[PDB]
């Protein structure tokens, strides 16, 4: 259960991430990357949504279902490093678009990752690019 | 990074096929289904040892560890060019095979 419950961890962070980063002083910017944070937290409601459903039909043991979660628990560890990354100094401006890039690069090792990398920092960059 | 996420994931398969067992196999029994399977963890655990309350072994042979870096890739690549198709031996080749895309990235 805690296996399992380390992404619940990590999603508590990035929603209340979410939430503190939601302030338009922020940035807008930072409020398009807030956005995109907003995006990835329903997709991983919508997860945990058919995750609740095939409990309602039984199809899982703990380790089973931490299984199953580990690609979106990847994900979100990944985002939580970055979101530290970035707000920790509040990385914002052309300062959080250097971090983006240097997270590029650093996502270069993992296709997923640079892929990911590359269409977020387009997302991010349209307002201040 | 790329052989040890090949690790989880392979785990994760292996853990696919044993629970989809129900738990009140022969014990003999499940020791035969996971005799391949027992001869492919000693041999990769062997160049693992992944003992953690009393280190060392972590299946296979007195596995201190594993080798060192991308030096662990070179002496995994030369393994599994010489053990090859067995338990492990055939599992190390499919995932040195993948890790050639990690190879490729590396290109």
């Amino acid at each position: 259960v805690s296996r399992i419950l380390p992404v619940a961890a990590s999603y508590s962070t990035v929603t209340r991430f979410i939430e503190e980063k939601s302030s338009f002083e922020y940035g807008q910017v930072n409020h398009a990357l807030a956005a995109a944070m907003r995006t990835l937290v329903k997709e991983y409601l919508v997860l945990v949504t058919q995750l609740e459903q095939l409990q309602r039909q039984g199809l899982l043991s703990l380790q089973k279902l931490w299984f199953y979660i580990q690609p979106a628990m990847r994900s979100l560890d990944i985002l939580a490093s970055l979101a530290t990354s970035v707000d920790k100094g509040e990385c914002i401006g052309g300062a959080t678009l250097s971090l983006l890039h240097d997270r590029s690069f650093s996502y270069t090792g993992d296709s997923q990752a640079q892929e990911l990398c590359l269409h977020l920092t387009k997302a991010a960059s349209t307002p201040y690019f | 990074q790329a052989f040890t996420s090949g690790l989880r994931r392979y785990l994760q398969y292996y853990r696919a096929c044993v629970l989809s067992t129900p738990p009140t196999l022969s014990l003999l029994t499940i020791g035969f289904l996971f005799k391949k399977l027992g001869r492919q963890l000693r041999y990769l655990a062997e160049l693992c040892g992944v003992g953690t309350a009393l280190p060392g072994t972590g299946g296979g042979e007195p596995r201190a560890a594993f080798p060192t870096g991308v030096r662990l890739l070179s002496y995994l690549y030369q393994e599994a060019l010489d053990n090859c198709s067995n338990e492990h031996y055939p599992v190390l080749l499919s995932l040195l095979k993948t890790s050639c895309e990690p190879y490729t990235r590396f290109i």
